[PDB]
RNA sequence: CAGGCCUUGACAUGCUAGGGAACCCGGGUGAAAGCCUGGGGUGCCCCGCGAGGGGAGCCCUAGCACAGGUGCUGCAUGGCCGUCGUCAGCUCGUGCCGUGAGGUGUUGGGUUAAGUCCCGCAACGAGCGCAACCCCCGCCGUUAGUUGCCAGCGGUUCGGCCGGGCACUCUAACGGGACUGCCCGCGAAAGCGGGAGGAAGGAGGGGACGACGUCUGGUCAGCAUGGCCCUUACGGCCUGGGCGACACACGUGCUACAAUGCCCACUACAAAGCGAUGCCACCCGGCAACGGGGAGCUAAUCGCAAAAAGGUGGGCCCAGUUCGGAUUGGGGUCUGCAACCCGACCCCAUGAAGCCGGAAUCGCUAGUAAUCGCGGAUCAGCCAUGCCGCGGUGAAUACG
């Protein structure tokens, strides 16, 4: 979900950069 | 030869965009007609009493408006009847190569 | 309380603004704070002279203060000795070749910045606040007008309870947009307290 | 936590203080108002008076208390409970 | 040689080209069944030419931008539907009741101060 | 990696220190209060259990 | 504590990030914007009397 | 709030006296503020081969006049705002009625979103309102053609990239367009039912706009302002704390409880905005936050930028789970003088409640609700899941 920041929805979220959700 | 106008009153900006293109159409030869650029909108939105009515707000913008203008041949009967010109007060010009 | 500035209603159709310049973002509030610290200097200094609007033009590096005023000649003083007296401590607070210009305006009674002036004046001399409020409606009417609003708010005479009051005559349709209605407010400063003073003149429709 | 290409914050001020005590054979009474100043090697032994918005609170500074800052033992809100 | 037509809805604009052909359409460089792949709306986009039956009589060469998917597809809509009566006026009986010719000014309502979108208000407690 | 038992040891052992110093972390895995910040006026209900209700303050008739 | 905190903003701080915009008319301290120098309140009060250039009352 | 400090004071105009300075670089102590200090070197018009002596921006020490107060009173007030209510209303001038308050007009018949309009009438007009004039959206035209666009011939490293063109799309200014103007029907009329043309039809959709007044409504803490009040303190500077507390209770929201879903990979289609100790292409380091390089852009050109739901392919198979992402341990990153109280982000691990919610209760009539994402203001950073905007997909229902 939006709050599962490990997710590449939860960082789309959050509007931030991770491994799980790259660029 | 180009020019830029920005003003925030569009009317003034019109206004000298004519005023600047049949210059360089006295002046031959070639000009490219005045073109409008999109405008910039700085959007302002103001609680609208002086406490604590928040659901209440009134709306203002400040419109920034563009054109760009092209004269092709300079033929320097212009580059001294341009110096010689009578642009109103709220517009920017800018010249470039 | 409701109703909207019927000058910032019209800004764009009926009133132009009065400061016209165009600056971009690195430096509209340097060029603000100036607009202000001229018109406070002006609206003291001429005051007694009857200002009514204060245009602020600006280009490249220079400034062009524009006066309207009720009696020119208080301004300007001897010979042009009082103008210049400002047109140098204008520049001074300027450091811009700061031009100062001076208009007449044909009618003092057709200028609502000066009617509330005048009324604002009367009660600060206590005079009674609803004759006060009928003569001047009155001569804008005279002056031809098409319609003329005046409204005190505060403690009318002093009053523990204060009090709102007003008269108008003609017609003052406040929801046109093609009405010009010149429109000015002044303040009163009395012992037992502040006055509001405000003056709506229909000047005709465009 | 403090980006580590930046060093360990400690206010100096505070630093001098318990450098000449070990130098001259410690150690004084130290208050300081620096609750941020990172516990640090050169503390422990000493006794800090910590304020906490109100009283410097002592505080006896040992080794499995290094990493941390000053203020994490001088609490700010006293509670004891509802009624 | 060309028949053209404007389709415009929903802040997505269609410029759309009949010429003679087999059926083949094409939108944006790609096929239409590429383009609209799945989209199971797709074939809307092409009932003005199954309202006069030159389903096949035609190829498109069609022009999109802005909106989404959808707003792309009246937008054809629109425009194929005027690029056919511009090919022939008679085509517009017919094509006029099938509601084709008019274009659909229905936008998003601008949100609006002390509310969550459009029209949807906070939710209101009396205490 | 250390698992099961071993990890919940050692993760005990950090918070028994932190509890043990007297650092303000350690106040809260006390008292069962949260650790990270949040505000506790309202919910820290996973920190806090369930709720217990007391009385109120009254009004007047 | 009005006009001594009207003076401590405009002095250059002791760290930069000490510094706070304040409404170079009346002085608030929040809902100042960075274009004008003015608060919110400042901003609707000369932009109705037309001090404010090129400014005007939005709606669409 | 605590503690350490200042006393014509952080700030204004004025008067003196002593210095006689202006300003810039330090130093001791201290948490800092502060207190104590140390350097050099002021023109102004002057008498000048002299001592220089004066005077003057501005400085500083003592002395005053005075400053200062987000102290109190919104039940003393201006200004601004909320509200009833975008509800259809509120009144005036003359005449008429009534001893008078007051009535008439403004009521009545019909019609409208409307005191909108029609007919009637001891009334005849008028004003504030309603409408309209104004802004955005919807169709067409003119004018323009770069930074925008590419219809058709030429190239083309296959990118509107180059020639070239402005047709189109767009961009932005001025115009056209709809008025019950037309037909059928009703009606005394205003109007109402339907039709045709037409992008749009009965006020096209949305905005801005809020009558006389109400609520001794709200705001002396935005500002202004009367009065009352404090004056080595109710003023001022600092450092630290607090505004973030937590047995509890309520409001507004975010995230969900799953399969019309979740997950990974591939792949499409927006709009409005912002961007010179700004936005950052691309490049290497790094699992990542980020870091180092490093072009372009004073921006229809360069950048934020990936839009997301969606489309395709594959994985999960009904589990407190590959649902959910709270809580907590550890490790970092970054802004900042400084992240203990009290930041945001990233990574490993931890993986709570929650199985659709009692009594009760909210919003929405259409590109609306619902759902999807995107931007801006404030801003060093950010507790934004808030607000103001933006488009994407797109219903159900109204008997009454
Ligand atoms: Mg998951
Ligand atoms: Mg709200
Ligand atoms: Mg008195
Ligand atoms: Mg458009
Ligand atoms: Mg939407
Ligand atoms: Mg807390
Ligand atoms: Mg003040
Ligand atoms: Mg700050
Ligand atoms: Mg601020
Ligand atoms: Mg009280
Ligand atoms: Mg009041
Ligand atoms: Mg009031
Ligand atoms: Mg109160
Ligand atoms: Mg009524
Ligand atoms: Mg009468
Ligand atoms: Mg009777
Ligand atoms: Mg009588
Ligand atoms: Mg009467
Ligand atoms: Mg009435
Ligand atoms: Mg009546
Ligand atoms: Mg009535
Ligand atoms: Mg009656
Ligand atoms: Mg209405
Ligand atoms: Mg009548
Ligand atoms: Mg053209
Ligand atoms: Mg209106
Ligand atoms: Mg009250
Ligand atoms: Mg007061
Ligand atoms: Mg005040
Ligand atoms: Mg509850
Ligand atoms: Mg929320
Ligand atoms: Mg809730
Ligand atoms: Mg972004
Ligand atoms: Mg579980
Ligand atoms: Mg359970
Ligand atoms: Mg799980
Ligand atoms: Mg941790
Ligand atoms: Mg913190
Ligand atoms: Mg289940
Ligand atoms: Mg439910
Ligand atoms: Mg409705
Ligand atoms: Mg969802
Ligand atoms: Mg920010
Ligand atoms: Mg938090
Ligand atoms: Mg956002
Ligand atoms: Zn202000």
């Amino acid at each position: 979900g939006k709050g599962d920041r490990r997710t590449r929805r939860g960082k789309i979220w959050r509007g931030t950069y991770g491994k799980y959700r790259p660029r | 030869i180009r020019i830029k106008l920005r003003g925030f009153d569009h009317k003034t900006l019109d206004a000298s965009a004519q005023k600047i293109v049949e210059a360089a159409r006295r002046s031959g030869a070639q000009v490219s007609g005045p073109i409008p650029l999109p405008t910039r909108v700085r959007r302002f939105t103001v609680i609208r009493g002086p406490f604590k009515h928040k659901d209440s707000r009134e709306h203002f913008e400040l419109r920034t408006h563009n054109r760009l203008v092209d004269i092709i041949n300079p033929n320097r009967k212009t580059i001294e009847q341009l110096m010689t010109l009578d642009l109103p007060t709220g517009v920017e010009i800018e010249i470039k190569t | 309380g409701n109703k909207i500035h019927p000058i910032g209603f019209r800004l764009g159709i009926t009133r132009d603004w009065e400061s016209r310049w165009y600056a971009g973002k690195k430096q509209y509030r340097h060029l603000l704070l100036e607009d202000q610290r001229i018109r406070g200097l002006l609206e003291k200094e001429l005051y007694s002279a009857g200002l009514a609007r204060v245009d602020i033009e600006r280009a490249a590096d220079n400034v062009a203060v524009t006066v309207h005023v009720a009696k020119p000649g208080v301004v300007i003083g001897r010979g042009g000795e009082r103008i210049r007296v400002l047109r140098e401590e204008l520049a001074k607070l300027t450091g811009k070749n700061v031009a100062l210009n001076v208009q007449e305006v044909q009618n003092p009674n057709l200028s609502a910045p000066l009617v509330a002036q005048r009324v604002a004046e009367q009660i600060e001399r206590r005079f009674a606040v609803r004759r006060a409020i009928k003569q001047a409606v009155q001569r804008v009417m005279e002056s031809g007008a098409k319609g003329a609003k005046v409204i005190v708010s505060g403690r009318i005479g002093g009053a523990e309870q204060a009090r709102t009051e007003w008269a108008a005559q003609g017609r003052v349709p406040l929801h046109t947009l093609r009405a010009n209605i010149d429109y000015g407010f002044a303040l009163a400063r009395t012992t037992y307290g502040v006055l509001g003073v405000k003056a709506y003149i229909f000047l005709g429709e465009v | 936590p403090r980006s580590l290409k930046k060093g360990v914050f400690v206010d100096d001020h505070l630093l001098e203080k318990v450098l000449e005590l070990n130098a001259k054979g410690e150690k004084r009474l130290i208050k300081t108002w620096s609750r941020r100043s990172t516990i640090v090697p050169e503390m422990v032994g000493h006794t800090i008076a910590v304020y906490n918005g109100k009283q410097h609170v002592p505080v006896y500074i040992t080794e499995n208390m290094v990493g941390h800052k000053l203020g994490e033992f001088a609490p700010t809100r006293t509670y004891r409970g509802h009624g | 040689e060309q028949y053209y037509g404007t389709g415009r809805r929903k802040e997505a604009v269609a410029r759309v080209f009949l010429r003679p052909g087999n059926g083949k359409v094409t939108v944006n460089g790609q096929d239409f069944n590429e383009y609209f792949q799945g989209l199971v709306r797709a074939v809307a986009a092409l009932e003005p030419l199954r309202a006069v039956d030159a389903l096949g009589h035609f190829d498109a060469y069609i022009t999109v931008r802005g909106g989404g998917k959808s707003g792309q597809i009246d937008a054809i809509k629109l425009g194929i539907a005027r690029a056919l009566v511009q090919y022939n006026p008679d085509y517009r009986a017919k094509l006029k009741p099938l509601g084709f010719l008019t274009r659909d000014a229905r936008v998003v309502e601008r949100k609006k101060y002390g509310k969550h979108k459009a029209r949807r208000a906070p939710q209101y407690s009396k205490r | 990696w250390k698992l099961e038992g071993e990890l919940r040891a050692e993760v005990a052992a950090n918070i028994k220190r932190l509890m043990d110093i007297g650092c303000y972390r350690g106040l809260r895995h006390r008292r069962g209060l949260p650790v990270r910040g949040q505000r506790t006026r309202t919910n820290a209900r996973t920190r806090k259990g369930p709720r217990k209700t007391v009385a109120g303050k009254k009004k007047a008739p | 504590a009005r006009k001594a905190l009207i003076e401590k903003a405009k002095r250059t701080p002791k760290f930069k990030v000490r510094a706070y915009t304040r409404c170079v008319r009346c002085g608030r301290a929040r809902s100042v914007y960075r274009f004008f120098g003015l608060c919110r309140i400042c901003l609707r009060e000369l932009a109705h009397k037309g001090q404010l250039p090129g400014v005007r009352k939005a709606s669409w």
